[PDB]
């Protein structure tokens, strides 16, 4: 006398199951980016701005000396 | 399987997805949508299979 054994979903049921898109933002905001962007320009622009002025003055130290040389 | 459904497909819901524009874009999104609802007639196939002779 064996009872029925069939492939059957648990008692109660089974757990959810997700469907939905999922998207996060996982951002920052414009303002931000332009604001680092413009940040990080503008501290390239001073070292190298000092780099060329020294740059500058090596290359007029360099003239010097072939001009000592010339004659 | 809304209008004409055959089988038990009138004991499951289910969303259709419906474009906009009739162009390439619209039915890649109504295709990614219809994935989303065959899992949900999925779940809900998987909690109501009922016993008997097949």
């Amino acid at each position: 006398a064996s009872k029925v054994k069939q492939d059957m979903p648990p008692p109660g049921g089974y757990g959810p199951i997700d469907y939905k898109r999922n998207l996060p933002r996982r951002g920052l905001s414009g303002y931000s980016m332009f604001a680092v962007g413009i940040g990080t320009l503008l501290f390239g622009y001073w070292s190298m701005m000092k780099w060329n002025r020294e740059r500058r003055r090596l290359q007029i130290e360099d003239f010097e000396a072939r001009i000592a040389l010339m004659p | 399987r809304k209008t004409q459904p055959y089988d038990v497909y009138d004991q499951v819901e289910f969303d259709v997805p419906i474009g906009s524009r009739g162009d390439c874009y619209d039915r890649y999104l109504c295709r990614v949508e219809e994935m989303r609802q065959s899992l949900r007639i999925i779940s809900q196939c998987l909690n109501k299979m009922p016993p008997g002779e097949i």
